[PDB]
């Protein structure tokens, strides 16, 4: 509820910002932390990510809602960490770029809302226990 | 589905906690 609202803001802003452009304190350092680490991941895997984007293929919002069930499975091996969290958000910013390249900037927020659902609604336990976004900021010192 | 996000994910983690 409050974890979700913060999470969504941080994530929406990042995906919207990375779309050819640019209410809390922790949300401040979070977005900056997410900027640094997030941009890094995309560069470091600009080809591995493109390989996912292709084998997934993404034209409409019906696709975007399917990529949801993929992300939810990411934490199926029972393994949850900040590397995976940020990688998911990174791949979201990547998928948000390919989203506007095809004019469908309208699918970006749904994507942001979708990414947040996973973290907040399916991982609230680990997330809450890991000092939320503060822990995210702290971890990626 | 696609679990390669794990590989990159777990990889990005490890490469940070040990830098």
């Amino acid at each position: 509820d409050e974890l979700y609202r913060q999470s969504l803001e941080i994530i929406s802003r990042y995906l919207r910002e990375q779309a050819t452009g640019a209410s809390g304190a922790t949300s401040r350092k979070a977005l900056e932390t997410l900027r640094r680490v997030g941009d890094g991941v995309q560069r470091n895997h600009e080809t591995a990510f493109q390989g996912m984007l292709r084998k997934l293929d993404i034209k409409n919002e019906d696709d975007v809602k399917s990529l949801s069930r993929v992300m939810i499975h990411v934490f199926s091996d029972g393994v949850t960490n900040w590397g995976r969290i940020v990688t998911l958000i990174s791949f979201g910013a990547f998928v948000a770029k390919h989203l506007k390249t095809i004019n469908q900037e309208s699918c970006i927020e749904p994507l942001a809302e979708s990414i947040t659902d996973v973290l907040v609604r399916t991982k609230r336990d680990w997330l809450v226990k890991q000092r939320g976004w503060d822990g995210f900021v702290e971890f990626f010192h | 589905a696609l679990e390669t996000l794990r590989r990159v994910g777990d990889g990005v983690l490890r490469n940070h906690l040990t830098a």
